[PDB]
């Protein structure tokens, strides 16, 4: 790829690339380059959450949403539908009951 | 002198306890092995969901910036036409759990009247409230029978013949 | 003279719930699978998360000043928050 | 001298409507509350279907003019999916509702062959196709008995013993 | 000497083939025409599906080159979520296939505990295992009678009653 500046506003443009082993990335430069001096190796595949909570050292829990996280032992959830990591799936059905037992012919006569 | 029917009872011994109306004023539950049996396929009715719903997610909009207003548009429409696909299986599928929980309620009180009746061959009338008529003097013993299958029209019928047999 | 009724458990007033017969159906006992609880902060049972805070996460590959020290890292969690940036000088990736 | 059989008949009154072939040359329609039992399902299947589908919807795609074309091929490719995921959801969900109607219709015709048998607990012989062979005098007032559920082998059983009875 | 129960035998005559247990050591399998009504339905099966997925598919994404990363986002999203909403309906779908084959195979069976109930009235007991226990002499003969459809209480009870018959 070839990059050109251009003038009339201050701004800097950031461009990546995944540099595969054993190959080698080549650079040509005519001014206007802001050079890396360091680059980037992946460590552990993490989860980047985007939220306003503050975190808790005691809480454990696999869904995170801009609003908190989500713990339970359920399929289903009404809070976001924005999560990440494993979880439970959106629905707009806000009370999903599911039966865990017959049915309730009435106690009285 | 209650008209003794299915026994709502607001029982508390079993989900599938039965009442025994013994003449002398009892009211036991049924074995637990019938409502052990549905709590073996309904506790696990949970896990089965979940399997089917917990997946790897990540985000795709960036939720304190902003993304290109066309591509957010298709995002947003894609996502909600899906909450309503996923909303739509999620309730169809419920509704199948709840309805074959019902089903499976009815089949395994289905199978306790047929306990009953492939025991006693004729004792043994259905008032199709769950209450079976029993001809015979069936104390807590007969309960006991029933509940370890010792139950038998063999000896069982005879002590009914003399509380009810018509010959002619 | 002795009768054997199959009882249902017949609880007191309960829940109701949508099947694909009717709707509404009253059952003894159930159980939502929506939760609705949402814990308003965030678990860290595991390695702690980088809590960017005025660091955006574009910011930790460029190094503004209130990235300076999660210019190198390691988790398996990642925090964003709103008055996060990933540059000083305007820009974008 | 008809076979009679099931009562197909082209018969106009009731959905569920039973013929009793009097020797005197009735043919008479059921209790019609078999047929409300049915009808009193089977009208709502539309309206639960209804509530399924009645959503909001607005216009994406600018029909008398033109989007970037790789962002309508993602929109038509996306509507096209999902007309496909719709269109087995209605096809999946028309024929359960289908198979349903018809587990109904059976399962109600099966419930009226009950009410025969446990009413008259022997002369009511099935023959496979919805007949019911007698073995006693019914005439109309037979039909009322079965449609006022006075029916009883209490008094019926004699009627046909007086017609059936062997002693040996 | 032994217990002959539900003929899982290792039969290879047939998928239901029913074992007949002559007292002169035979064991014979059953009608074809109850299997047959089960290949008639489930060699289908495959077709049904088939006709629900056999769809026109053209090239969205060009594999060989590069389209630009974010509409490519929203593909494979798309994509991978129509691939578990498809998966979801795959196995769904399956599943509802495999348990109607379950509930289709105990009814065949069921159907046939009837053919032997319904014309041999008394002397058919079930043991719950897809056993009758006959109360007659049922040789070979019998075996055909059942698979012509010749089987008959009119004349087989009454073979019976010179061995099981009780007058009192
Ligand atoms: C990288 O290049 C070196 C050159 O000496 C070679 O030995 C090494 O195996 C290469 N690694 C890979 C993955 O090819
Ligand atoms: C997409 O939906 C979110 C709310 O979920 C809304 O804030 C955002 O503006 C929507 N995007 C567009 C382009 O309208
Ligand atoms: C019904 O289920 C709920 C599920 O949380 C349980 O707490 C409750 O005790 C059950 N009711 C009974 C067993 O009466
Ligand atoms: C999208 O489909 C419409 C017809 O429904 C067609 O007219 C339009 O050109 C298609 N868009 C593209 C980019 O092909
Ligand atoms: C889309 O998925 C394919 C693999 O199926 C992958 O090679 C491609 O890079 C993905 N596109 C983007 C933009 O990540």
């Amino acid at each position: 790829q070839s990059f050109t500046p251009n003038p009339g506003a201050r701004r800097i443009d950031f461009h990546w690339l995944l540099l595969d082993p054993n190959d080698t990335v080549t650079f040509t430069f005519n001014g206007a380059f802001i050079a890396p001096d360091r680059t980037s190796f992946f460590r552990g595949e993490s989860l980047g959450v985007q939220s306003d909570a503050p975190l808790d050292s005691s809480c454990r829990g696999d869904c995170f949403h801009s609003g908190g996280t989500i713990v339970s032992s359920l399929p289903f959830q009404n809070i976001n539908s924005r999560t990440v990591g494993k979880c439970p799936r959106y629905v707009k059905q806000k009370s999903l009951l599911l039966a865990t037992g017959m049915r309730n012919v009435p106690e009285k006569p | 002198a209650g008209f003794i029917e299915n026994g709502w009872e607001g029982l508390i011994n079993g989900w599938y306890g039965f009442r025994h109306q013994n003449a002398q004023g009892e009211g036991t539950a049924a074995d637990y092995k019938s409502t052990q049996s549905a709590i073996d396929q309904i506790t696990g009715k949970l896990n089965r969901l979940i399997g089917k719903t917990n997946q790897q997610f990540e985000l795709i909009d960036n939720e304190f910036n902003e993304i290109e207003q066309q591509i957010g548009n298709v995002i947003n429409w894609t996502r909600d036409a899906m909450t309503e696909i996923w909303s739509y299986n999620a309730e169809l599928l419920v509704a199948m759990e709840n309805q074959h929980t019902i089903d499976l309620a009815d089949s395994e009180m289905s199978k306790l009247y047929e306990r009953v009746k492939k025991q006693l061959r004729e004792n043994a009338e259905e008032d199709g409230t769950g209450c079976f008529e029993i001809f015979h003097k069936c104390d807590d013993q007969c309960m006991e029978s029933i509940r370890n299958n010792t139950y038998d029209h063999t000896q069982y019928r005879t002590e009914s013949l003399q509380n009810r047999i018509q010959i002619d | 003279g002795d009768k054997i009724c199959l009882g249902h458990h017949a609880v007191a007033n309960g829940t109701k719930v949508n099947t694909l017969t009717e709707r509404g159906i009253e059952v003894v006992n159930a159980t939502e699978t929506v939760e609705t609880t949402n814990i308003k902060k965030i678990c860290t049972q595991g390695k702690r998360p980088t809590d960017l805070g005025q660091c955006g996460l574009l910011g930790t590959l460029i190094g503004p000043p209130q990235c300076d020290q999660f210019l190198e890292f390691s988790s398996d969690l990642i925090i964003e928050r709103r008055e996060g940036t990933d540059i000083c000088y305007p820009g974008r990736f």
